[PDB]
């Protein structure tokens, strides 16, 4: 009766260094909603993360987008990381701008 | 265009917790209007749209009244499934209900329909017609026997065809500018070394899209790697669709675009 | 609009 969590790392807009834009974090496709997702700076969780209400398809299963402001730069790396039961250990997806 | 309104509650039980968490929703099309949270400290139900911040304290009265009391029957629908599947007091469970109408490109009703979901899964849907029901097993079978006898089938179709359309067509009006608008996907491609070849479809609404690799004209429907659409943050949608193509051979693919907003179908190619 | 009717399963 569980579902995993589909997981999406991604910027609002096309990512341009030093200009500041939103970084992305989203989960769908997943059940039960219960579900912890954090956005990560260089390995640590971003404090100021907002998501969506707690929607979902057609069959059921929940999606949630989380989302911060953040300025990308060239080195810095960024990341969602997501814990679910049907997780063994949370997944961490970093984000690839050349995707 | 057609259109839709669509409500989508969701109430998690969490024993020894305090209450159920009960969070509503409303959409026209893709876009999300409203919202209530039983455990935010409003206790009211909150704008989620520019459109419908036009509306007035009566509207907002009577939407919290409303949803809060669907709040309370939720939780109570939590301890009656419990029950019916004889299932402990100690669990977390789940109960989902969906509904809303359709109406054609000429805004008149076309479809109404409310389902019914217990842990993730089908439990009693009402039938096309607005009049009857499927039960999904025995216990919705006591669910279905209830709600005929209540005439409950006869007093939603009244809502869904007259109420839902009603207001549907208000909110397609107010909010035109948001609604009847389609946003044409910004499109672009990637290669990354066998090679994938990656194609974008960025800023588009409503969130229906097609995107599609061919092989020299044929599709690669089992070859291609499809994304799920997902929102931008600022209304929009994105997509994306790849294709692991010998590398060498990139010139023999094509990426097919197909959007609502678009005057032609677009097609990429890696150049 | 919210759907006004009460319904239990
Ligand atoms: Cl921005």
């Amino acid at each position: 009766i569980q579902r995993t969590p589909k997981i999406q790392v991604y910027s609002r807009h096309p990512a341009e260094n030093g200009k500041s834009n939103f970084l992305n974090c989203y989960v769908s496709g997943f059940h039960p909603s219960d579900i912890e997702v954090d956005l990560l700076k260089n390995g640590e969780r971003i404090e100021k993360v907002e998501h969506s209400d707690l929607s979902f398809s057609k069959d059921w299963s929940f999606y949630l987008l989380y989302y911060t402001e953040f300025t990308p730069t060239e080195k810095d790396e960024y990341a969602c990381r997501v814990n679910h039961v049907t997780l063994s250990q949370p997944k961490i997806v970093k984000w690839d701008r050349d995707m | 265009g057609s259109h839709s309104m669509r409500y989508f509650f969701t109430s998690v039980s969490r024993p020894g917790r305090g209450e159920p968490r009960f969070i509503a929703v409303g959409y026209v099309d893709d876009t999300q209007f409203v919202r209530f949270d039983s455990d935010a400290a409003s206790q009211r139900m909150e704008p989620r749209a520019p459109w419908i911040e036009q509306e007035g304290p009566e509207y907002w009265d009577g939407e919290t009244r409303k949803v809060k009391a669907h709040s309370q029957t939720h939780r109570v629908d939590l301890g009656t499934l419990r029950g019916y599947y004889n299932q402990s007091e100690a669990g977390s469970h789940t109960v989902q209900r969906m509904y809303g109408c359709d109406v054609g490109s000429d805004w008149r009703f076309l479809r109404g329909y409310h389902q019914y979901a217990y842990d993730g899964k089908d439990y009693i849907a009402l039938k096309e017609d607005l009049r009857s029901w499927t039960a999904a097993d025995m216990a919705a079978q006591t669910t279905k026997h209830k709600w005929e006898a209540a005439h409950v089938a006869e007093q939603l179709r009244a809502y869904l065809e007259g109420t839902c359309v009603e207001w549907l067509r208000r909110y397609l009006e107010n909010g035109k500018e948001t609604l009847q608008r389609t946003d044409a996907p910004k499109t672009h491609m990637t290669h990354h070394a066998e090679a994938t070849l990656r194609c974008w479809a960025l800023s588009f609404y409503p969130a229906e899209i097609t995107l599609t690799w061919q092989r020299d004209g044929e599709d690669q429907t089992q070859d291609t790697e499809l994304v799920e659409t997902r929102p931008a943050g600022d209304g929009t949608f994105q997509k994306w669709a790849a294709v692991v193509v010998p590398s060498g051979q990139e010139q023999r693919y094509t990426c097919h675009v197909q959007h609502e907003g678009l005057p032609k179908p677009l097609t990429l190619r890696w150049e | 609009c919210l759907g006004g009717l009460l319904t239990m399963v």
